[PDB]
């Protein structure tokens, strides 16, 4: 998946300070967030079967 | 994007914010 | 928290000192600015042996400026 530069949307208290982050193109779901249960998009129950490269 | 954008949200005001 | 609590304390003899840590721990960055990054010292660094000389290809090469070093030795 490719990345964009931008500053973050919703920030959660008022006085933040927006900042550049590599943002992802979609906004993803609250589902895929969560790695124990794996939703009808990426069912992966840990975080090894991702394949996290670094 | 690059250059408009980082000294646009600098001089950004409080009320500016806020809105 | 304890630790940079004497932050505030000096705050006052220094207008500028939470401005220049929030700086470099990268919170309120403003367009000219910088970044804390981490070359670390491998064994074909070991070419330059000083941090006078390491001062040289960093400054001269790409425009970095070292703040310290941390070691790791063994005992």
């Amino acid at each position: 998946v490719e990345y964009v530069k931008g500053y973050p949307p919703n920030s959660p208290y008022i006085g933040s300070s927006p900042t550049l982050c590599h943002l992802l193109p979609e906004k993803a779901p609250f589902c895929c967030l969560r790695l124990d249960k794996g939703c009808k998009h990426n069912s992966f129950e840990d975080a090894k079967a991702y394949g996290f490269k670094n | 994007w690059i250059s408009q954008q980082r000294l646009s949200l600098y001089r950004r005001s409080e009320r500016q914010e806020l809105s | 928290i304890s630790m940079l609590d004497t932050l505030l304390y000096q705050s006052f003899v220094k207008d500028y000192m939470i401005t220049i840590t929030r700086l470099l721990l990268g919170l309120d960055t403003t367009p000219g600015s910088g970044y804390l990054c981490a070359m670390k010292i491998t064994e074909d660094d070991l070419w330059i042996r000083t941090y006078g000389r390491l001062f040289q290809k960093l400054c001269s090469s790409s425009a970095e400026i070292p703040i310290g070093i941390y070691r790791t030795e063994s005992h």
